[PDB]
RNA sequence: CCCGCAGAAGAAGCACCGGCUAACUCCGGCCAGCAGCCCGGUAAUACGGAGGGUGCAAGCGUUAAUCGGAAUUACUGGGCGUAAAGCGCACGCAGGCGGUUUGUUAAGUCAGAUGUGAAAUCCCCGGGCUCAACCUGGGAACUGCAUCUGAUACUGGCAAG
RNA sequence: AUGUUUUUUUUUUUUUUGGUGAGAGG
C-alpha cells in the first residue's frame, strides 16, 4: 500500500493546500442551544456538517443531492467523520517563528 | 397584485423555509414550520400527482412573489427560448430586479427589496428603475441612489446577506452599495430542492 | 436505491353463497432510475398486504432498457391488449409528458424527458404493460450496429 | 349465538375454576354475591394495574383472594402498604377475615384477558383498531403462543354500519377439549358506542 | 376508408346540435313568465322543484328552472334566462338578481351565483 | 418626465373545498335545496350558515360560442366472425390498380435558377418607450403558382419484345 | 300456464425503512 513516511517542513502553500477554509472568529459555539458558530472555530462551510448527510440548518433530509450548499446554511454535505480529517488555517496577522526551531537545543 | 397576508403560513403549507422573513430569528421559533396551516394541520395524507406538481409550482411562485398570470407568461417565454425550459424559467425569475436586489443584500427579504424598487431607491445603469419585474441583464450595474443610501434598513439587509452565503453570479460592494449582475445564473448555482421539471409538466398539461 | 410507485389500487369482488367477498388489487412499478424497470400486480383481502405483494412481484422479473442519457433512443410504439402506446424521445428540460400509469413507469425507469401518448384503452394494468413492452423492444445504436455488422459511425 | 364458551366447556378437564369453595344450599347464593362484590371492587381499583384473574378461595370463615396481575409493583405499591389497604376493604365487603395473595403473571402478551384489555384501551385512545389487532396477534406469536385469534366488533372507525373483523395466527382448536384455550373478552366504550373485543390464545394441548 | 373511396366521398363531420336552442347563441335572453309552478323530479329524487314556463323575447316558449331558496316571480314577471339544464324538459335557469327576479334572501356563500349583494357590517 | 410636501395614510374581492379536482370540520331532516358527470329519509366533509382551508386576484364566477381532449369521420390516424359494420350471388361499362426485358420520351417525380407569392400578422436576431404589453430595423417564412435549364431510379406515354 | 312484479347507495388507501488531583490491590 505504501512504503516510507516522509517528514519535511510545511510551506504556506502546503498549509493552504491542507486547508478547507480560514478560521476567523474565535467564538466556539452558541452555548445556549446546540448550534456552533458561523463562521468561528467550529464552522460549517470551512469544515463539514455535524450530522451525516444533512445540512445542519435545513435542506437535504434523504439520500439524493449530497453536496449542494445553499446560502442560508453555508454548510458542506458529507459523513460524520469527515470533520476529523479536515483541518483549518489561521491567517496570522504578524509573522511568528516556530518554537521547535528556535528552542530545540 | 401582491400577496399581503401571513408569510409563514405559506411556508408551513409548502413544507420548507421559503425565506419570506429576514432570518434574524429562526423559522422554527416563529411558527410550527412542520405543521400545515389551519384547523387540520396535524393530519397529512400523501398528495396526488397533480397536487404535488401544483404545490411545487406554488413554492417557486411564493419564493419570488410572482402571481399566476405573470408566472405563466414567464414559463411561456422560457419555452420559447432555446435550451432547457425549467432552467430558463428559473433564470428569468432570478433576473427580476427585486430578486437581484435581494441577492445583493439591499433588502432583508425579497418583499423588502420589491418595496425598495417600487419606492425609487434602486437604479440600473444610473437610471431609476421602478419595476420589480424588470429583467436585469449581464454587466448591468445596479445600485442604491444617494437619497436612499442613508436608510438604516439597507445596512441591516446588507448585514443579513453577509451572514447568508454570497451568490457567485453577482459581485456586490457594501460601501459603494452597487452590485454588478455579471451573468445569468447556472442551474447549479441555484437551490437543488426546486423541482423545475414538475412545474414544467404542470403547464404542459 | 430502488424507487417504487403504487400506480393504482382497485377493489374486486367474488360472489359466493353468502354474498360478496371483496379483495384488493395493487398495481406497482419499481425501478433504479436507470434502465431497470419492473411492474408487479398483487392481490389480497386487505390493501396494504396486496400492495406489499405487488412490490415483491415487481422486485423480481425486472427488465433492462437502453437509455440514451435522460431520454429514449428513438420513437417507439408498444401495445398490449387494448392499450396501445406511443412514446417519443424529447429534449432535455421538456419533462415526462405522459398520462397516468404510463407516467409512473417512465419515472421509475429514469427517463426524464419524453413525449408520450396512450391511444386506445387506458386501463392502468394494460397500459403499464404496453409501456414496458415499448421500452423493452427499443434498441440502442450500439446494439443496432452489432446486429448489422457495422460501426456506430457508419449508422450515425 | 353459535359458539360455546371456551373456558366454560373445559372447566372439568384442562381449565380450573376461579371461585373455589364448598357451601351448602343455605350459604351458597350469599357467597356468590360476596364474590361478585369483591371482584367488582378489585376491577374498579386495579384498572391501571394489569390484572388478569381474581381467584377467590374461602376456607373456615376466612376469604383468601389471589390476584393474578402482570405488574405486582403497582398493586403492592410500597411493600405491604397497598395490599394491606385492599385487604381490609375486601374483608368489609365479605364480612370475614381477608387474605390477599398476588400472583405475578409471566408473559402478559400470552394472557388473553390482558391482551383484550390492552386492545380496548387502544381503541379508547383512538388508534386504528386493525393495527392494534395486528400488534396483539404478532406479539403473542413472538412470545410462543401455539396460536392466537382476536376479534373486534361494532362501530369500527366510528362507521354507521357496524361490523366485525378478526385476525387469527397459528392454530386455535376450539372443538378439541384438551387444548389449553385461554379465552377472554373486553368492551371499549368509545364515543361512537361499545366495541367488543374477544381473544382466544392457544397455549398448547395437555396430555393426561 | 380506402383512399379512393375517401376521394369519391369524403368523411362526414358529426354535426352536434345545441342543447339550448331557445337562446340562439346568446348568453342570456329576456323572457316573460307565462306561468310559475312546482314540479316533481324523476327517479330516484324527491322534491317540489320551482320552475317557470317563460315566453322569450325571440318567440320561443321554454321552461326555466328557478334556483336558490324562495322566489318572488309571478305571472307577467320579466326575467333573464341563462341556459343550463336541470338533470324532464328543463334546459335553462333564471338568472337570480337580474330584471324582475330577486336575489336570494339571507345568503352569504356563492352570493354571486344567486344575485346577492355583499353584506355590510 | 423630474423635484418637493405630508402621513400607513385613500386602495381586496370572487369562486371553490364528496370523487374527477388543489382545499375539512362543527352547527342547522328525500323537506328546503344542490348538480358539469357520477348527494338530502335526524350523527350530510355533497343542501344552508359558521370557523378553517385552497385557487385566482382588480378582478373573480356563471352563461353562450369555437378548437382541444375525441385515434369519437382516424390524410397523418380507426374499424366490420361474436361489440355498429361484408351487397344473397354473380357478370360487367366508367373508374382504380397492373407480370417481365430493352429502347425512347420527359407528363408525374426530383434538382437548380428566374419571376411572383402586397404590407401588416406569426417566428428568429436586434433596437425604442423606466419594464411589459405596445412600437419598431433586418431576416426567415408565406409549405404555392408559373416559366427556363438539367436528372431519368420509380410511375406514366409511345415502340418493339 | 306464467314471471325484469317492490327497487333506494346498506358507498373504492397502505404503512414506508473528556482532563486534574488523592487513595488501594498486585
Ligand atoms: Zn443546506
Amino acid at each position: 500500500e505504501f512504503d516510507a513516511i516522509k517528514i519535511a517542513l510545511a510551506s504556506p502553500d502546503m498549509i493552504r493546500s491542507w486547508s478547507f477554509g480560514e478560521v476567523k472568529k474565535p467564538e466556539t459555539i452558541n452555548y445556549r442551544t446546540f448550534k456552533p458558530e458561523r463562521d468561528g472555530l467550529f464552522c460549517a462551510r470551512i469544515f463539514g456538517p455535524v450530522k451525516d448527510y444533512e445540512c445542519l440548518c435545513g435542506k437535504y433530509k434523504r439520500l439524493k443531492h449530497r453536496g449542494v450548499i445553499c446560502e442560508k446554511c453555508g454548510v458542506e454535505v458529507t459523513q460524520t467523520k469527515v470533520r476529523r480529517e479536515r483541518m483549518g488555517h489561521i491567517e496570522l496577522a504578524s509573522p511568528t517563528a516556530h518554537i521547535w526551531f528556535l528552542k530545540s537545543l | 397584485a401582491r400577496y399581503l397576508g401571513p408569510k409563514l403560513k405559506l411556508s408551513r403549507r409548502e413544507g420548507t423555509d421559503l425565506f419570506l422573513k429576514s432570518g434574524v430569528r429562526a423559522i422554527d421559533t416563529k411558527c410550527k414550520i412542520e405543521q400545515a396551516p389551519g384547523q387540520h394541520g396535524a393530519r397529512k395524507p400523501r398528495l396526488s400527482d397533480y397536487g404535488v406538481q401544483l404545490r411545487e409550482k406554488q413554492k417557486v411562485r411564493r419564493i419570488y412573489g410572482v402571481l399566476e398570470r405573470q408566472f405563466r407568461n414567464y414559463y411561456k417565454e422560457a419555452a420559447r427560448l432555446k435550451g432547457n425550459t425549467g432552467e430558463n424559467l428559473l433564470a428569468l425569475l432570478e433576473g427580476r430586479l427585486d430578486n437581484v436586489v435581494y441577492r445583493m443584500g439591499f433588502g432583508a427579504t425579497r418583499a423588502e427589496a420589491r418595496q425598495l424598487v417600487s419606492h425609487k431607491a434602486i437604479m440600473v445603469n444610473g437610471r431609476v428603475v421602478n419595476i420589480a419585474s424588470y429583467q436585469v441583464s449581464p454587466n448591468d450595474v445596479v445600485s442604491i441612489r444617494e437619497k436612499a443610501k442613508k436608510q438604516s434598513r439597507v445596512k441591516a439587509a446588507l448585514e443579513l446577506a453577509e451572514q447568508r452565503e454570497k451568490p457567485t453570479w453577482l459581485e456586490v460592494d457594501a460601501g459603494k452599495m452597487e452590485g454588478t449582475f455579471k451573468r445569468k445564473p447556472e442551474r447549479s448555482d441555484l437551490s437543488a430542492d426546486i423541482n423545475e421539471h414538475l412545474i414544467v409538466e404542470l403547464y404542459s398539461k | 436505491e430502488l424507487q417504487e410507485k403504487l400506480i393504482a389500487v382497485n377493489r374486486v369482488s367474488k360472489t359466493v353463497k353468502g354474498g360478496r367477498i371483496f379483495s384488493f388489487t395493487a398495481l406497482t412499478v419499481v425501478g433504479d432510475g436507470n434502465g431497470r424497470v419492473g411492474f408487479g400486480y398483487g392481490k389480497a383481502r386487505e390493501v396494504p398486504a396486496a400492495i406489499q405483494k405487488a412490490m415483491e412481484k415487481a422486485r423480481r422479473n425486472m427488465i433492462n432498457v437502453a437509455l440514451n442519457n435522460g431520454t429514449l433512443q428513438h420513437p417507439v410504439k408498444g401495445v398490449h391488449t387494448g392499450s396501445r402506446v406511443f412514446m417519443q424521445p424529447a429534449s432535455e428540460g421538456t419533462g415526462i409528458i405522459a398520462g397516468g400509469a404510463m407516467r409512473a413507469v417512465l419515472e421509475v425507469a429514469g427517463v426524464h424527458n419524453v413525449l408520450a401518448k396512450a391511444y386506445g384503452s387506458t386501463n392502468p394494468i394494460n397500459v403499464v404493460r404496453a409501456t414496458i413492452d415499448g421500452l423493452e423492444n427499443m434498441n440502442s445504436p450500439e446494439m443496432v450496429a452489432a446486429k448489422r455488422g457495422k460501426s456506430v459511425e457508419e449508422i450515425l | 349465538g353459535q359458539k360455546v364458551h371456551p373456558n366454560g366447556i373445559r372447566l372439568g378437564i384442562v381449565k380450573p375454576w376461579n371461585s373455589t369453595w364448598f357451601a351448602n344450599t343455605k350459604e351458597f347464593a350469599d357467597n356468590l354475591d360476596s364474590d361478585f362484590k369483591v371482584r367488582q371492587y378489585l376491577t374498579k381499583e386495579l384498572a391501571k394495574a394489569s390484572v388478569s384473574r381474581i381467584v377467590i378461595e374461602r376456607p373456615a370463615k376466612s376469604i383468601r383472594v389471589t390476584i393474578h396481575t402482570a405488574r405486582p409493583g403497582i398493586v403492592i405499591g410500597k411493600k405491604g402498604e397497598d395490599v394491606e389497604k385492599l385487604r381490609k376493604v375486601v374483608a368489609d365487603i365479605a364480612g370475614v377475615p381477608a387474605q390477599i395473595n398476588i400472583a405475578e403473571v409471566r408473559k402478559p402478551e400470552l394472557d388473553a384477558k390482558l391482551v383484550a384489555d390492552s386492545i380496548t384501551s387502544q381503541l379508547e385512545r383512538r388508534v386504528m383498531f386493525r393495527r392494534a389487532m395486528k400488534r396483539a396477534v404478532q406479539n403473542a406469536m413472538r412470545l410462543g403462543a401455539k396460536g392466537i385469534k382476536v376479534e373486534v366488533s361494532g362501530r369500527l372507525g366510528g362507521a354507521e354500519i357496524a361490523r366485525t373483523e378478526w385476525y387469527r395466527e397459528g392454530r386455535v382448536p376450539l372443538h378439541t377439549l384438551r387444548a389449553d384455550i385461554d379465552y377472554n373478552t373486553s368492551e371499549a366504550h368509545t364515543t361512537y358506542g361499545v366495541i367488543g373485543v374477544k381473544v382466544w390464545i392457544f397455549k398448547g394441548e395437555i396430555l393426561g | 376508408a380506402t383512399v379512393n373511396q375517401l376521394v369519391r366521398k369524403p368523411r362526414a363531420r358529426k354535426v352536434a346540435k345545441s342543447n339550448v336552442p331557445a337562446l340562439e347563441a346568446c348568453p342570456q335572453k329576456r323572457g316573460v313568465c307565462t306561468r310559475v309552478y312546482t314540479t316533481t323530479p324523476k327517479k330516484p329524487n324527491s322534491a317540489l322543484r320551482k320552475v317557470c314556463r317563460v315566453r322569450l323575447t325571440n318567440g320561443f316558449e321554454v321552461t326555466s328552472y328557478i334556483g336558490g331558496e324562495g322566489h318572488n316571480l309571478q305571472e307577467h314577471s320579466v326575467i333573464l334566462i341563462r341556459g343550463g339544464r336541470v338533470k324532464p324538459g328543463v334546459r335553462y335557469h333564471t338568472v337570480r338578481g337580474a330584471l324582475d327576479c330577486s336575489g336570494v334572501k339571507d345568503r352569504k356563500q356563492a352570493r354571486s351565483k344567486y344575485g346577492v349583494k355583499r353584506p355590510k357590517a
